[PDB]
RNA sequence: UUCGAUACCAAGAGCUGGUGUCUGAGGGAUUACGACUCGCGUGGUCGGACAGCACAUGUUAGUCAUGUAUUAUGGUGUUUCCCAACACGUAUCUU
RNA sequence: UUAAUUCCGAUAACGAACGAGACUCUGGCAUGCUAACUAGUUACGCGACCCCGGUCGGCGUAACUUCUUAGAGGGACAAG
């Protein structure tokens, strides 16, 4: 019965909107739910030179891209939370659901 | 290097002139008054405004405030 | 699935997809009044929203252009057939889209309207659209062989700090004239609205608003208002 | 006669904000401060210190606004600026239950006479009352104060199960606990109200505001009786449990009046003059009667509690 | 007798130390070893500071199990000397007299503050054009 | 040395608190219906109140509008899928 | 006077705008909050050893969130 939903997004408050939506769903459908486990954030860091050519004073850009991850566990059959997980899909957040 | 800018000072003088009767000597209560009466968009700005409000009002009693 | 890309490489691949897609649509529909793209990856669908202004032209003849663009984007990016459904949506208040103005000015200047008259014309349209303030720069070879930069500003425009991210909308473009490339830079400072339609919902981080007090009248002597 | 001092209690690091006394343990008080600590005391009435701090009740986030003892003497309910309440036992001072639901700062808390109801006034325009297992029974925001509900107080004479509420919109609101709804408003004040305390015989209520005018309203009727101009701002009011005296904290002094003849019984400034060199004096923040009404405790701004006793 | 357990930590640098105080007889051990065997031995007394000052009379009622991670040698030594001292103050206010804690705190804090208060310093970030935080590469004229 | 309040138990009482019987006042989505886009399919969006009913009908309202079954702009009954007494409503079990 | 055309004062100027500051990211504080078999703890039972205890990154599941993670708020303002 141990279904696991992994919510992954670049935006935090859009991730927290979908996360707080699925817990509201699990609780209003009377299901055992492990709260959202905040897995450590990953910082995709690339540092470039700023100039296209060579002859400017040595200046560097520092581009970052944070990626955030929650996972919520559920003790329930597949098709109930399938109807819940189909509800409230945002353009930003990315969902992956495993069964066992 | 703690010189308050025109933003903090003007906001403090406008808040006192409109709401003298609520603000007092205590910093923490009139932090909460300024929070409610003024839609201030950041927390550090609210604290600096509230800070200068309970400096102006703590000298209004002494006497000749100009601005 | 079997290849099983990491979240890092997957999210960069998602970003590059948008980068190459934005390049493709900008190159083709520059002269059709195209604003931007939005990519909703619906359950076993890829619902690409095209934001335009003149949506009849990005649509084509009985949806010939859309069926054309759906066919090639499916072909290059290797999606399965039917799992790519495009949707043309005209933007309300085109005046406050930096790309719409920058690419329209471009097609006026190469058309044959004067540089000064084009800049003033775009500038007046933006300030009547309701931007807080605008800035149209047209730089390159103007009035001979040595190059100039003409700068047309009206109203308020901020330059430094984070609020530049969500109040100032920018657009840098190139136009093909016979002397060489004329570079265009259009800046639009958006108006603030609590609605969140045409501008951002966050007020400027130093614009302090004060509630004015209700000018009531003090009760002189004790009254009471008994009820039940 | 008069009321005279012996010494001071040193156990707070922030401003003492409120004191709660129990009729069971007269050698024990609780005081709520402007740090995250409620200090329970053990009063020896000796030479070096009148009382020594016996317990430190820690576990809040912000300044503790109100502390209130149970009739048992084995629960001390407290309300703080983090919007939480802490129902605690004084056996060890460990946590039993916590209340959540209030959003902004909780300003004043109060028990029922049967220790079966809680009521809480907050910086949001809401008077929330709770069952004893910390879930919201009812909230009143509709026909309520338009500004902060500073103080809320239950009936000692609960034959009329009433509650009295002084706020920041210059009114006092009387409510029926039958349905928790508005009965009579008390209009007349000229500034936000700090405190409102019910006479121990549960007949009439004294409202102290900024202006520093203590107004006696009636609770038998919805009518005014008289006023007492203390002079300076009245911070906290307290009523004699045996005598017919008012005790009012008129800024840096507490003045006790007689109500039979409207004249000051006694005036209380700590004439140990310390602020003789250019500053405002450390003012009294709250005050509490002991078991009998022979011993007054007064919490002051400079992290001190001064204890007065009626000599004759 | 019942539960009298309290776990309190001490950070000076990236390092951290956590001390499990609980009733018994006097036994203070860091990752198994006694306090005479934690290295370097040059910093013997820096570990004995709270013991030497409070005396064995105050410690002998309870035993403490310290566990450490992060930072380096000096760091973890300032972490453990903080962790056991903080743990005993937290113990002596929660389970015995408040005057007993007031006595301990005033003695420890007035000898040295770092036994209770962590030093808030952390390694500052590097920026381009220099080999460290502030030092810059050699500029050449002519 | 008589006059009125205080530490307690017995005679049941009420109240509050626990628990929960019950109706749904409401609250929501979406799908019914309402539109605007249309490349004709959708897409966007009002999200049940705005939406229409069949003269079926819950009540009557100037007695004058009407041109005296009559639809006034009585404006409220029929009626989709969920959570529902802070809607402090009340059953039962107890303080 | 300030890090600053940063303010106060003087004052035929008054009231404002951009840059400065505010803003954003990060650094440090929470024995408070919501949560953790992809983090760990304290106990507990078995198992090994030294003489009831000592150590256990040996094993295994009842409480939990101090330790680790990342969300929300609180916090500092020349306030005393």
């Amino acid at each position: 019965h141990r279904i696991r939903i992994t919510l992954t997004s670049r935006n935090v408050k859009s991730l927290e909107k979908v996360c707080a939506d699925l817990i509201r769903g699990a609780k209003e459908k009377n299901l055992k739910v492990k709260g959202p486990v905040r897995m450590p954030t990953k910082t995709l860091r690339i540092t470039t030179r700023k100039t296209p050519c060579g002859e400017g004073s040595k200046t560097w850009d520092r581009f970052q891209m944070r990626i955030h991850k929650r996972l919520i566990d559920l003790h329930s059959p597949s098709e109930i939370v399938k109807q819940i997980t189909s509800i409230s899909i945002e353009p930003g957040v990315e969902v992956e659901v495993t069964i066992a | 290097g703690r010189v308050r800018t025109k933003t903090v000072k003007k906001a403090a003088r406008v808040i006192i002139e409109k709401y003298y009767t609520r603000l007092g000597n205590d910093f923490h209560t009139n932090k909460r008054v300024c929070e409610e009466i003024a839609i201030i968009p950041s927390k550090k700005l609210r604290n600096k405004i509230a800070g200068y409000v309970t400096h102006l009002m703590k000298r209004i009693q002494r006497g000749p405030v100009r601005g | 699935m079997a290849v099983q890309i990491s979240k890092k490489r997957k999210f960069v691949a998602d970003g590059i997809f948008k980068a190459e897609l934005n390049e493709f649509l900008t190159r083709e529909l520059a002269e059709d009044g195209y604003s931007g793209v939005e990519v909703r990856v619906t359950p076993t669908r890829t619902e690409i929203i095209i934001l335009a202004t003149r949506t009849q032209n990005v649509l084509g003849e009985k949806g010939r252009r859309i069926r054309e663009l759906t066919a090639v984007v499916q072909k290059r990016f290797g999606f399965p057939e039917g799992s790519v459904e495009l949707y043309a949506e005209k933007v309300a208040t085109r005046g406050l889209c930096a790309i719409a103005q920058a690419e329209s000015l471009r097609y006026k200047l190469l058309g044959g309207l004067a540089v000064r008259r084009a800049c003033y014309g775009v500038l007046r349209f933006i300030m009547e659209s309701g931007a807080k303030g605008c800035e149209v720069v047209v730089s390159g070879k103007l009035r001979g062989q040595r190059a100039k930069s003409m700068k047309f500003v009206d109203g308020l425009m901020i330059h430094s700090g984070d609020p530049v991210n969500y109040y100032v909308d920018t657009a840098v473009r190139h136009v093909l004239l016979r002397q060489g490339v004329l570079g265009i830079k259009v800046k639009i400072m958006l108006p603030w609205d609590p609605s969140g339609k045409i501008g951002p919902k966050k007020p400027l981080p130093d614009h302090v608003s004060i509630v004015e007090p209700k000018d009531e009248i003090l009760p002189t002597t004790p009254i009471s208002e008994q009820k039940g | 006669e008069q009321m005279t001092l012996r010494g001071t209690l040193k156990g707070h690091n922030g401003w003492v904000t409120q004191i709660a006394t129990t009729p069971q343990f007269p050698d024990m008080i609780l005081s709520a401060s402007r740090d995250k600590t409620i200090i329970m005391w053990k009063l020896t009435r000796d030479e070096t210190n009148y009382g020594i701090p016996q317990r430190a009740l820690r576990g809040h986030s912000h300044f503790v606004s109100d502390v209130v003892i149970s009739s048992d003497g084995q629960f001390a309910l407290s309300g703080s600026w983090d919007g939480t309440l802490r129902l605690w036992d004084l056996t060890t001072g460990t946590t039993t239950r916590r209340f959540v639901g209030h959003t902004k700062d909780v300003l004043s808390v109060a028990f029922s006479s049967d220790n079966r109801q809680i009521v809480s006034g907050s910086r949001d325009k809401t008077i929330k009352l709770w069952n004893t297992l910390g879930v919201c029974k009812y909230t009143v925001q509709d026909e309520s104060h338009s500004e902060w509900v500073s103080c809320v107080r239950f009936s000692p004479n609960s034959s009329n199960p009433i509650i009295v509420s002084c706020g920041w919109d210059k009114l006092v609101k009387v409510w029926n606990l039958a349905n928790c709804k508005l009965k009579t408003n008390h209009i007349g004040h000229t500034g936000y109200l700090n405190t409102v305390t019910v006479s121990p015989d549960g007949s009439l209520c004294a409202s102290g505001g900024k202006d520093g005018q203590a107004m006696l309203w009636d609770l038998n009727e919805g009518k005014h009786l008289y006023t007492l101009d203390g002079g300076d701002i009245i911070n906290a009011l307290c009523f004699s449990p045996n005598r017919y005296w008012l005790c009012a904290a008129t800024g840096p002094s507490i003045k006790i009046w007689d109500l039979e003849g409207k004249i000051i019984v006694d005036e209380l400034k700590q004439e140990v003059i310390s602020t003789s060199s250019k500053a405002e004096p450390p003012q009294c923040t709250s005050l509490a009667w002991s078991a009998d009404g022979q011993t007054l405790f007064a919490g002051y701004t400079d992290n001190l509690v001064r204890v007065w006793q009626v000599t004759i | 007798g019942p539960l009298q357990s309290v776990q309190v930590f001490g950070r000076k640098k990236t390092a951290t130390a956590v001390a499990h105080c609980k009733r018994g007889n006097g036994l203070i051990k860091v990752n198994g070893r006694p306090l005479e065997m934690i290295e370097p031995r040059t910093l013997q007394y820096k570990l004995l500071e709270p013991v030497l000052l409070l005396g064995k009379e105050r410690f002998a009622g309870v035993d403490i199990r310290v566990r450490v991670k992060g930072g380096g040698h000096v760091a973890q030594i300032y972490a453990i000397r903080q962790s056991i001292s903080k743990a005993l103050v937290a113990y002596y206010q929660k389970y015995v007299d408040e005057a007993s804690k007031k006595e301990i705190k005033d003695i420890l804090i007035q000898y040295d503050r770092t036994l209770l208060v962590a030093d808030p310093r952390r390694c500052e970030s590097k920026k381009f054009g220099g080999p460290g935080a502030r030092a810059r590469y050699q500029k050449s004229y002519r």
